[PDB]
């Protein structure tokens, strides 16, 4: 990799330095290159990984939306024919998006997922994972789209577990988890009762453990209790 | 589009 | 060039899809392979291909800035000295820019501004000409610096005597180029008497000649003279 | 910083 000899240490302080000029493809190069270092990541440092990648995915997801909506658009009856272009530069984002996807897969596979045992590494890595499948799946069409999706069930899956028996009702990584997991429900599995059960259940019991916590604490819970609400107030 | 963390 | 298989007319149909996606990056590439086809550009295509290197440069631009200004507080009396990665980092966001500056100072000099007749293409490239030397120089440090700014002065005034011999005041062009110009001496040449009796007297110019124009040309010309009195308040 | 177009 170009980042193989630059200091662990200094591309963290240099993806710190792009997260602050907004230059978030900056940022997941030099987050890949840390990863590549081998040693595990810290609380803060997986933090700045999923951000980058977060960042740079959804750039080009919405990209990739405003381009399937012409294309759809252009496949209507009446619509003038305007040659190939529309579909080869969807095709185009969407193989760039695709490329991304696997990037951050294969960061996890090759290690990050193996030697997280703690709860907060473990369940962070493996919702991450269930994302990237989850955007693999908002783009796919072909014979292994139910292998894609059922990744993203399975990974999502696996990190729900640890959570309910590892952490707290109100931990955030636990909240966003089941945030994202409710999405995947309503928005690609065809299962909304399942996405609105979970994220009823999710914000209930967060809501009776907040009681524990430090308004520090209490301030990033309930942040990502009122997705949760807003969620249900689109889906009800 | 509903929100996602 | 990577898109040199790519029909121009598709071309400038990707570009202006990359617009609506806001992959400013992907649209200054169409844009060039556009423009090494060979062909002059029309109005329309002119306006593609300005919009583009604006915005990618436009972000770089701001990404400078931001760590540049990191740097001047880590160089301030009683800062920690944290090694060269935020003068590193801020090298790697400058080269970048100015090999886009350099790009687009290509692609007018082969050879949009030598085949460019008409004044609307010859002020418009001219602007394009002295904008990104404006840009190279708001970086520059070292033996070269002055002949930047010369070359910007001089690109900027070789548009100014042509957009005032063959437009008229209300012209948008004219108008950008005057507002723009205006900057370059006020931020780059030091010279903020300059910047604005540029601004007033063009303003001024462009009121007395609103009554010759429709309702959308009004539109047009009204928009760029409302930056032209911001500056004016920005500076008295 | 002042307006360009
Ligand atoms: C793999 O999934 C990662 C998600 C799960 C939920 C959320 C996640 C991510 C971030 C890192 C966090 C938050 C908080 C604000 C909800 C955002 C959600 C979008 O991305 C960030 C984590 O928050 C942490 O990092 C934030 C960085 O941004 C600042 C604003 C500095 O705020 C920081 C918070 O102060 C810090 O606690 C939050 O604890 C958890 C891990
Ligand atoms: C080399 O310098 C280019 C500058 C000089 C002033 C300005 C310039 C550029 C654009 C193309 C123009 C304008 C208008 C809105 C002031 C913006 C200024 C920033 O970039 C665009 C040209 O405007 C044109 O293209 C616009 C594209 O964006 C839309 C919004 C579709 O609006 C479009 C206008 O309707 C169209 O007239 C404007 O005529 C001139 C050429």
């Amino acid at each position: 990799g170009a980042m193989g000899s630059m200091e662990r240490a200094s591309l963290i302080q240099k993806a710190k330095l792009a997260e602050q000029a907004e230059r978030y493809e900056d940022m997941a190069a030099f987050m890949k290159g840390a990863v590549e270092k081998g040693e595990e990541l810290s609380c803060e440092e997986r933090n700045l990984l999923s951000v980058a990648y977060k960042n740079v995915v959804g750039g080009q997801r919405a990209a990739w939306r405003v381009l399937s909506s012409i294309e759809q658009k252009s496949n209507e009856e009446g619509s003038e024919e305007k040659g190939p272009e529309v579909r080869e530069y969807r095709e185009k984002v969407e193989t760039e998006l695709q490329g991304v996807c696997d990037t951050v897969l294969g960061l996890l596979d090759s290690h990050l997922i193996k030697e997280a045992g703690d709860a907060e590494s473990r369940v962070f890595y493996l919702k991450m994972k269930g994302d990237y499948y989850r955007y693999l799946a908002e783009v796919a069409t072909g014979d292994d789209k139910k292998r894609i999706i059922d990744s993203a069930r399975s990974a999502y899956q696996e990190a729900m577990d640890i959570s309910k028996k590892e952490m707290p009702p109100t931990n955030p990584i636990r909240l966003g988890l089941a945030l994202n997991f409710s999405v995947f429900h309503y928005e690609i599995a065809n299962s909304p009762e399942e996405a609105i059960s979970l994220a009823k259940t999710t914000f209930d019991e967060a809501m009776a453990d907040l009681h524990t916590l430090s308004e520090d604490s209490y301030k990033d819970s309930t942040l990502i209790m009122q997705l949760l609400r807003d969620n249900l107030t689109l889906w009800t | 589009f509903p929100a996602t963390v």
